[PDB]
């Protein structure tokens, strides 16, 4: 049992919101429950919407009636559905369902309701210093900055074949000018660092990638 | 291969020399065919069908009434008349009413008093014949060595598949031979002389379900009825059965239908044998089907591999079934394929001699690299026995409980 | 409704902590209970339910063995007993009505949740080591550097340039958990590569709880 | 002084049939409507194994349900007992003719 949702999402205000939660086929979304949680960042999650079809259904406590939802079987995805979209609807929302003791959440789309226009990602990537390698160590941190809706996906690469080892990457966090930041680590040794020709941090945001690439020479 | 798993499994064994063997078809329950030589085929019978039925007798379970009208007759001045009242579709009943000078008559007595309705059916069923000879049997036929779970349930290009094939008995033809690609060819002869019940038992339709009923009953069943199929507007016999006459006061009187009799027939109905039908072939659930088939040109398609080299795991532990034969299936670690896949009974140990018989006879792999699966059935002994799967080195020994 | 947690704080691994929930504003006895955990910065994952009787309760696979629920219905109080506690279960828990309705479930209200981190050190030095630039990345003479602030555990850390001369450019990021239970962090600056072989880069780190200052070149 | 005691249907719609399967040796069936008020449903013990795509051959766990409307009713309703009502009509001769029957 798994329920996959988009990592985020992004709209403007009055926009119909429309946010998808996938079945795997071990369930039939047609014959589920479905639960959705709207969560606000510092606060703790409310259930927004009970739906097993139009005719069987109920919103949340103070939850307004622009909120809806539906299914469909072709694709075994559950919808939720915010016409007229208002910046206090930006927010986390998780799909759930139950399966015979085992209440099953879905990743969380992260809803943003735009209201500075689209910005794209600044990147800086760094080597290791001198005072590192010596005493073995080598650690290239990629830092990442002012990027309008605040999810950036990276990929650590070396030599041209994808890195799988020593990643640990920042979540984004709302910084000064209302705009969000992150910072990806890539931690190997000092032979490691020197085995590969060149190192490279690869940031992607909405379908766009920025490529920053660095060298031991 | 079919049939692993059924709860009605029949593991008859063949006669050894020359194909002779008699097998009962149940129509939920399959058969495994073993023989000496052969692949041992197991064979099914899916579907028997009835083709052509004619229409014999339709009744109305409910109705609609129109067109209400009566007309009353003082005392000793004849007898009321409606026009409609001879009329093939209408519905009618003449009375004697109380009359009087309350009622506007000059006399005291038994006035005459006749009321009419149309009568239109809303929703009929249909009995129909069926006619030994008009029969279909449809049955399914696949052999045992070399086929994997995937072919427990599939019926999709089995012309080419040497392993399943489709066969089709009538009354006209009570013989047929089954092609059967490198394994040769199955012959196969069958007639019962119970498709049904010896020259009785129409076949029923109604509220969208198909049932079948003896012939006395359904003469004897007291609702509104016309012989043939149908016609524009059928005239319809003994309407009253299903619209009723009440409390009739001099120049008027009430008519009513009774309300639908689904639930009246669907409980009068309960016990028979019945089955379902889509579309335009009536599908029955019986079986009584004495076969006699010949697999003399049955032949083979592995004598010529060599033994298993590689090891084999198990992926499923030996499951005992209902009948206290037992399913095995193997991972093949060589590419050694295609080969003869090494198994023997019980005995293990310095010259021994294998007890207990194999159904699925003459195991093989088809796919050579690398990795595969294959599935074999085994009947230890009345007693207790070790599978013994693999030679020399890497075997794999498994010992059972026939409980 | 009301849903007050209370019970956590910092246990090490291998210990064992016992949350409270004090519940108001409903029938308490007649709604099913359930615990809800977030890992910082990830989704939400269901931890264990107790019916409304106490009769019936169910763990997660990961929670399971380790874990107990308990209920008071005449003191209205939920409990969650958390043994041979390990790093992944640090997380925010969270304390819900698990409903039972006519052909109805779901998490109708949720507390605001209590903090649960399972760290082996209690205090712990930093270990500060430089970020070189050692890769020109040609934006008009843009180099970056930087200092990285690995496995230190309280988490206020401040971080100053060149003993607070240097402001501009500068750019610190939140800190990281990972599953060991320290902190890591890092500090960056953006400096004309003209200055390079002029100025020298001086990195401040200041950790009160274990009360050292470190001064990177 | 009709009060109704009970409600019958007599005739009934059925709606969203659907069905929940489970293996052997993997515990229950399970839908999320079983437990509905306006829902019927029935659990059974169905043959599993290889040819439905299952592990091991054994007795699977098969619950099914549907949504039920009641299309017509009847409804008993209660007599109070001393609570009746009779209503009785005189009529006098002599001055009257028979256009008064």
């Amino acid at each position: 049992s798994v329920l996959t949702q988009p990592p985020s999402l992004s709209a403007s205000p009055g926009a119909s919101a429309r946010l998808p939660c996938t079945l795997s086929s071990d369930l039939n979304v047609g014959t589920k429950n479905m639960y959705w949680y709207q969560q606000k960042p510092g606060s703790a999650p409310r259930l927004f919407l009970y739906y097993y079809s139009d005719s069987d259904k109920q919103l949340g406590p103070g939850v307004p009636n622009r909120v809806s939802g539906s299914k469909e079987t072709s694709s075994n995805t559950a919808f939720l559905l915010i016409s007229g979209l208002q910046p206090e609807d930006e927010a986390d929302y998780y799909c759930q369902v139950y399966d015979n003791s085992a209440r099953v959440f879905g990743g969380g789309t992260r809803l943003t309701v735009l209201g500075q226009p689209k910005a794209a990602p600044s990147v800086t990537l760094f080597p290791p210093s001198s005072e590192e390698l010596q005493a073995n160590k080598a650690t290239l941190v990629c830092l990442i900055s002012d990027f309008y809706p605040g999810a950036v996906e990276v990929a650590w690469k070396a030599d041209g074949s994808a890195v799988n080892a020593g990643v640990e990457t920042t979540k984004p966090s709302k910084q000064s000018n209302n705009k969000y930041a992150a910072s990806s680590y890539l931690s190997l040794t000092s032979d490691q660092w020197k085995s590969h020709k060149s190192y490279s941090c690869q940031v992607t945001h909405e379908g766009s990638t920025v490529e920053k690439t660095v060298a031991p020479a | 291969i079919r049939c692993i798993g059924v709860s009605n499994r029949d593991f008859v064994e063949g006669m050894s020399g020359g194909t002779w063997v008699d097998v009962v078809l149940e129509h939920g329950g399959c058969v495994t065919v073993m023989a000496q030589d052969k692949p041992t085929v197991d064979i099914e019978l899916v579907t028997t069908t009835v083709s052509n039925m004619a229409e014999v007798r339709s009744y109305c379970y409910e109705a609609s009434i129109s067109d209400m009208a009566s007309d009353s007759r003082c005392p000793t001045q004849g007898e009321a008349y409606l026009d409609k009242q001879s009329d093939t579709q209408y519905v009618c009943k003449r009375t004697l009413v109380d009359r009087g000078w309350g009622n506007g008559c000059g006399l005291f007595g038994k006035g005459s008093l006749v009321t009419c309705a149309k009568f239109a059916c809303s929703k009929k069923m249909t009995g129909k014949s069926i006619q030994p000879e008009n029969l279909e049997y449809r049955i399914m036929l696949s052999v045992h060595g070399s086929q994997h779970s995937g072919m427990i349930v599939n019926d999709t290009g089995h012309e080419t598949d040497e392993n399943r094939a489709k066969v089709e008995i009538t009354p006209n033809s009570p013989r047929a031979e089954a092609t059967l690609g490198g394994f040769g060819s199955l012959g196969l002869d069958c007639e019962p002389r119970t498709g049904l019940d010896f020259s009785d038992l129409y076949y029923l339709t109604m509220n969208n379900k198909h049932w079948l009923v003896h012939k006395e009953w359904f003469h004897d069943i007291p609702l509104p009825w016309h012989a043939g199929a149908d016609t524009g507007t059928p005239h319809w016999n003994n309407k009253e059965a299903l619209v009723e006459f009440k409390d009739a006061h001099a120049k008027r009187q009430t008519v009513v239908v009774l309300g639908s009799q689904e639930g009246a027939v669907h409980t009068a109905l309960a016990g028979a044998l019945e089955a379902e039908m889509d579309g335009a072939k009536g599908r029955l659930s019986s079986g009584h089907l004495k076969c006699r088939l010949k697999m003399d040109k049955l032949r083979l398609k592995g004598v010529s591999y060599s033994l298993c080299t590689a090891a084999f795991t198990f992926t499923k532990i030996p499951a005992e079934t209902l009948h206290g034969t037992v399913t095995v299936e193997v991972q093949y670690a060589g590419t050694d394929g295609p080969c003869k896949v090494p198994a023997q009974m019980a005995v293990d140990m310095q010259t021994l001699t294998p007890v207990g018989r194999l159904i699925t006879a003459n195991p093989v792999i088809t796919e050579s690299t690398e990795n595969s699966k294959m599935m074999l059935e085994l009947d230890p002994p009345f007693g207790d026995s070790y599978i013994v799967i693999g030679v020399g080195e890497k075997k794999i020994t498994h010992h059972w409980h026939r409980s | 409704v009301q849903l007050v947690e209370s019970g956590g704080g910092l246990v090490q691994p291998g210990g064992s902590l016992r949350l409270s929930c004090a519940a108001s504003g409903f029938t308490f006895s007649s709604d099913g209970m359930s615990w809800v955990r977030q890992a910082p910065g990830k989704g939400l994952e269901w931890v264990s339910y107790i019916s409304s009787g106490g009769a019936t309760t169910y763990y997660a696979d990961s929670v399971k063995g380790r874990f107990t629920i308990s209920r008071d219905n005449s003191k209205n109080t939920l409990s969650l007993q958390m043994n041979s506690l390990r790093g992944e279960d640090t997380a925010v828990y969270y304390c819900a009505k698990d409903i039972t309705a006519p052909g109805r479930n779901g998490l109708d209200s949720w507390g605001q949740g209590v903090v649960v981190t399972v760290s082996s050190a209690s205090t712990k030095g930093p270990s500060v080591f430089p970020l070189a630039p050692s890769s020109r990345s040609t934006s008009e003479s843009t180099a970056a550097l930087g200092c990285l602030v690995k496995d230190y555990f309280p988490e206020p850390v401040t971080v100053s340039w060149n003993s607070g001369s240097l402001t501009s450019g500068v750019h610190t990021f939140p800190a990281v958990l990972q599953s060991s239970g320290l902190y890591s962090l890092s500090s960056v600056v953006t400096v004309p590569s003209s200055s390079l072989g002029t100025q020298t880069y001086v990195c401040n780190v200041n950790h009160k709880p274990s009360n050292t200052k470190v001064d990177k070149r």
